[PDB]
RNA sequence: UAGCGGCGAGCGAACGGGGAGCAGCCCAGAGCCUGAAUCAGUGUGUGUGUUAGUGGAAGCGUCUGGAAAGGCGCGCGAUACAGGGUGACAGCCCCGUACACAAAAAUGCACAUGCUGUGAGCUCGAUGAGUAGGGCGGGACACGUGGUAUCCUGUCUGAAUAUGGGGGGACCAUCCUCCAAGGCUAAAUACUCCUGACUGACCGAUAGUGAACCAGUACCGUGAGGGAAAGGCGAAAAGAACCCCGGCGAGGGGAGUGAAAAAGAACCUGAAACCGUGUACGUACAAGCAGUGGGAGCACGCUUAGGCGUGUGACUGCGUACCUUUUGUAUAAUGGGUCAGCGACUUAUAUUCUGUAGCAAGGUUAACCGAAUAGGGGAGCCGAAGGGAAACCGAGUCUUAACU
């Protein structure tokens, strides 16, 4: 599998099972759903009839009066009563198998290649930590909505990309499928390709 | 989430209350009565699509029997004449001719009498 | 390929029953429960093996046997597991290092199941007759 | 939580190779001088659980 | 799971393995060297916080509009496009944010060190008696007295003591291991009255705390105690000068403010039940779930008169509500005065089946680490072999002396 580079106009040999795999949509949808469920915080609760502030005394007697039977003012059919199935703080995280997560990444990186949404350069640096310099460089690259993966830790690049919402900058380890889909273009350092190929076999 | 269902239950009640226009009293004002009256109106409408086809055939037959007895033959003779003369005119058209064109009904009667004789 | 073009596989997601939401849903007023039983009650139902008041099967029938503690520390070994060790020698400590039998195991037999294609010295373990023939045919040396 | 095994059925039934259950016969514990030896001889060996009562056993023995 | 158990309902380990975290010491006593380690307290010094704070970038024109932050142009900042406010939606109006700093004084935490007290180390010893154990009665151990080890003790007793004793699940023997009847000890662990920061596929005023509002209030009760309802004018009060009717009223009509007063304080939007005024049609010889099918007439619109619509509905065929429960209800069996709002098959963990997806005789990790939805981690679990009560045998095995 060969990836031509943008700036120096060279080639780069990669694995076809990694960057030319057929798109398994149901796998990718399963992984993207589990990622968005892992982001889910799940902090809520309501009060049951056990947890409503009140007293456990019958508001009226069982019979003799003309009214309907009632045992508690905390009843979930009363105003300001409990919730019938009041919620608890629950964890919405799903398990994703490791081979299914890597199958999804190899699927969507093959699709970004087939859709020309993947740009490969040797290096992508900004000299001083300025968003004006980064926006100038991305305008010269004709890029607006982009993910920038770098096989190193560039602090000036992190600072120059922190204020731009169209732009996100990741390490090659910290890549995720929903970002790789949510961004229009993805720029990879050739080192980041080598690291992604090592992680993804 | 707490889905608040006021909009849906309002439009669902107004769909029934619009169908219940013209009804007397709470049948046009009250959802519990109107919905109970719309279902019965659909039952009657399903029934009376069948009863329309009965009642018009009965009306047509009574008009043919009258015009045939004006020309001096009964209905059952006249239909047996038109069967033996093979005349396949349905009795909507026979009632229409029996009203507007009594001459053509007389010619049909004479064909039926000649088919019986 | 965007987030509004993904879709799951066919038959993967099924909707799920919602009891007590109208005639047309099928699961109407009763919700699959019938009328006026114990089963229709909230929390209702009988426990396992309850046959009415009839004497259940697990008490009509007698107890039998006992439990051998030595069977929990015995194990059986395929011939296909003999290649997964290193050194070409097979002991208990080698199989436990290969995570085959487990730590608390003190006895093991080798059984004719699978097949081996390499000479393996077996030491301190019982061997069946067919595994003895297959090991000795592949070049093995069963000893103690 | 885990399901708890009905320990009497675990002392009364054993799962076989294809998933069936073996069990001991009844009527062979006392009152044995009036029973024919043919009957006892056909009661010593273990029998399989029938198709009708195999559901209550599986409900009692969830962990095989 | 092993077991316990009217062997019922149910209760339910341990050994061992993977991890977080790790820390050891002293008196039952004399000497020898004497203040030597460590700890406590109290000072001092430095650093780091906390308790007030400071600076903090960069926009104009035009159109609509009551009002520009909106639209259309043209620029600029960004380690600051977190957030909020400003007359509609503001990176560049304001407060802030990123970042950079700041404490007279009090105080926390680290070190360092001063002082007080504390003893350090070596040698030789000593080695926790009404105790262990036992009998009786109870209790705890997963173990309900059972064949029941072990632990506790109310009662009665009662050892040996390093050549000795305890345990190894009745018990004895051998062997292994440990040394009771004196104590101390950080971390990993549990929780949140309270404080600060931030977050939410949490609520949005019958919800969410009982309480968005002077709510544990009003009110009730002798009392303990119970326990509500009730949010929104407008951008800004500019909250209606003045005139008129009226009781020096209430209330209203003008005028005025305002973008708007059918935003006027009983104030955003203002649905329904319910109650009215007006118009059209029908109705005082006509019997019943009140409709439906047909259908005259009248009124009103459109229109090339073409005739369609709309409203009403004389007369006429048929037609005894809904729900529930029932063999079966117009039933004179239940329930509902009506409207609006709320109101009932959920959640967690195990297990099985189906579907679907991944790998495939293999599949998969949990804890945890990790800045971290990755990767590591294969403790383990399920499966690829079963039979037998079991030892055991093994594609066979059990039964039996042996199986046609
Ligand atoms: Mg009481
Ligand atoms: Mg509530
Ligand atoms: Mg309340
Ligand atoms: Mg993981
Ligand atoms: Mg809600
Ligand atoms: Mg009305
Ligand atoms: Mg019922
Ligand atoms: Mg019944
Ligand atoms: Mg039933
Ligand atoms: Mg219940
Ligand atoms: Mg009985
Ligand atoms: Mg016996
Ligand atoms: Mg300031
Ligand atoms: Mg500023
Ligand atoms: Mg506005
Ligand atoms: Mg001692
Ligand atoms: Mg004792
Ligand atoms: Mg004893
Ligand atoms: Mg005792
Ligand atoms: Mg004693
Ligand atoms: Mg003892
Ligand atoms: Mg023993
Ligand atoms: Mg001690
Ligand atoms: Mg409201
Ligand atoms: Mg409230
Ligand atoms: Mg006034
Ligand atoms: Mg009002
Ligand atoms: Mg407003
Ligand atoms: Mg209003
Ligand atoms: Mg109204
Ligand atoms: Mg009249
Ligand atoms: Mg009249
Ligand atoms: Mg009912
Ligand atoms: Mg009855
Ligand atoms: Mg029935
Ligand atoms: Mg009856
Ligand atoms: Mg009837
Ligand atoms: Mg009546
Ligand atoms: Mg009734
Ligand atoms: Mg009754
Ligand atoms: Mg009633
Ligand atoms: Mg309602
Ligand atoms: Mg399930
Ligand atoms: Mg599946
Ligand atoms: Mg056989």
């Amino acid at each position: 599998m060969e990836l031509v580079l943008k700036d120096a106009q060279s080639a780069l040999t990669v694995s076809e099972t990694t960057f030319g795999r057929d798109f398994n949509e149901a796998l990718v949808h399963q992984v993207v759903v589990a990622y968005a469920a892992g982001a889910r915080q799940g902090t809520r609760a309501q009060k049951t009839r056990a947890e409503v502030t009140g007293s456990g005394k019958k508001p009226w007697r069982q019979k003799g009066t003309g009214r309907a039977r009632s045992g508690s003012i905390k009843s979930p059919i009363w105003r300001s009563g409990g919730v019938t199935f009041a919620a608890r703080p629950q964890d919405h995280s799903q398990k994703v198998n490791k081979k299914m997560y890597r199958g999804a990444l190899k699927s969507i990186l093959s699709e970004l290649v087939r859709q020309d949404r993947l740009i490969v350069v040797e290096k992508f640096s900004v000299e001083a930590p300025k968003t004006k310099l980064l926006a100038q460089k991305l305008k010269d690259m004709a890029l607006e909505d982009v993910l920038i993966i770098t096989g190193e830790l560039d602090e000036n690049l992190f600072l120059a990309a922190r204020n731009l919402h169209k732009v996100d900058v990741r390490d090659a380890t910290g890549i995720d499928p929903v970002s790789l889909i949510a961004f229009d273009k993805v720029v990879m350092t050739a080192d980041a390709v080598k690291q992604v190929e090592e992680m993804l076999a | 989430a707490r889905v608040k269902r006021g909009v849906i239950a309002r439009a669902r009640h107004k769909k029934i209350l619009k169908q219940a226009k013209g009804y007397y009293g709470a049948r046009s004002r009250v959802y519990r009565v109107a919905f109970q009256a719309v279902i019965k109106a659909g039952q009657y409408a399903y029934r009376d699509r069948r009863q329309r086809k009965r009642q018009f055939r009965q009306l047509w037959i009574a008009r043919i029997n009258a015009a045939a007895r004006q020309n001096g033959i009964s209905y059952s003779k006249f239909i047996n004449g038109l069967k033996k003369a093979s005349v396949e005119i349905d009795r909507k058209i026979l009632a229409d001719i029996a009203v507007f064109d009594k001459v053509a009904f007389t010619a049909l009667v004479e064909k039926a009498k000649a088919a019986l004789a | 390929m965007r987030l509004n073009t993904l879709s799951p596989a066919e038959g993967s997601k099924k909707a799920g029953k919602r009891l007590g939401r109208g005639i047309g849903s099928g699961l109407g007023k009763t919700g699959g429960r019938g009328h006026k039983g114990q089963k229709s009650r909230s929390g209702g139902g009988v426990r396992r093996g309850f046959e009415g008041g009839q004497m259940p099967l697990y008490r009509r029938l007698p107890k039998f046997g006992f439990t051998s503690r030595k069977a929990a520390i015995t194990a059986e070994i395929r011939l296909s597991d003999l290649a997964k060790v290193e050194g070409g020698v097979v002991d208990l400590n080698t199989l436990k290092a290969a995570n085959i039998i487990g730590i608390q195991i003190e006895f093991a037999k080798v059984i004719l199941a699978g097949e081996v294609t390499t000479p393996v010295t077996v030491r301190g373990l019982r061997v069946t007759k067919g595994a003895r023939a297959a090991i000795e045919a592949a070049g093995g040396k069963i000893e103690e | 939580p885990k399901i708890k095994t009905v320990r009497g059925a675990a002392k009364r039934f054993k799962k076989t190779g294809k998933g069936g259950f073996k069990h001991k016969h009844a009527n062979l514990r006392h009152i044995l001088t009036k029973k024919a030896t043919k009957r006892k001889r056909h009661l010593r060996p273990k029998a399989m659980v029938s198709k009708g009562d195999l559901g209550l056993v599986i409900a009692c023995l969830p962990y095989a």
